């Protein structure tokens, strides 16, 4: 019966690991949207 | 103020090669400049040699570089400490043999 | 006047917007990086 | 035999949280030194 | 000419080296969190 308990504790946090992974993969999206308009100003001025 | 040893675990700061952190500061203080236009450790030995009366190589690396890193245990959810001095021939010492460890299997 | 100051605002309006273009990169990096550890706080509620 | 392994992997994944949370303790840290002393240069 | 333009070589180089580090802060800050993206997916790879 412990196999019924621990697999439910594994897989429900495994979506929370992916709810962390779909939040942590949102982090390298950020500055790849931030300074791409700030890299415009480089050679011009 | 007291010295809290637990803050050396919980303040988010570590090691850096800092060569990228000199060029990121040399091209950061350059603009400021354009706009504008025996050590203390040798006195620590006599600090110990008078208050103790001896050398104590146990205390000799309490004056040198000490890193106190927190990690955790995969068996019982516990914490523990990873330590490296400066003069240690052990891992993380700044007197050791260049062939040490490679974090390559942990990335491959 | 116009031979010495008409090109100043190219360097002035550039040097009065990177204050704004990089402070908008502050909070948009602190409105979007705190959510990762808060989701990691959720895992400790399950494990 | 599974229940010890299915626990020990779970204790590892519970420890791998704070192995990664303390590794993710730089994500609100690595940004302040790369923005703040650069804007007063613009000033 | 060495007063009017030489007040500007001060202030042309000033903006054109603030803007150059901003290319390098994009690159030296996610190759530390891609290792975080490696380990956070590796926690379920343990499982």
């Amino acid at each position: 019966e412990r196999a019924a308990v621990l697999q439910a504790q594994r897989t429900a946090a495994a979506a929370a690991l992916e709810n962390a992974a779909l939040q942590a993969a949102e982090l390298p999206v950020d500055i790849e949207r931030r300074i791409r308009p700030i890299e415009q100003q480089v050679h011009h001025i | 103020p007291p010295i809290s040893p637990e803050e050396q675990l919980t303040a988010p700061g570590g090691d850096t090669a800092t060569a990228e952190d000199v060029s990121i500061t040399q091209e950061n203080e350059e603009i400021l400049a354009l706009v504008q236009r025996r050590s203390l450790v040798e006195w620590l030995d006599r600090g110990w040699e008078a208050l103790a009366g001896g050398d104590r190589p146990d205390w000799l690396w309490s004056r040198r570089s000490i890193s106190v890193v927190l990690r955790h245990h995969y068996g019982t959810k516990q914490r523990f400490v990873v330590v490296s001095y400066e003069n240690s021939v052990a891992w993380g010492g700044r007197r050791a043999r260049p062939p040490r460890l490679s974090s390559e299997l942990a990335t491959a | 006047r116009s031979t010495g100051r008409s090109a100043l605002a190219v360097l002035i309006r550039a040097c009065r917007r990177i204050q704004q273009q990089l402070q908008r990169t502050r909070r948009a990096l602190f409105q979007r990086s705190n959510a990762v550890l808060t989701s990691l706080h959720h895992v400790r509620m399950l494990l």
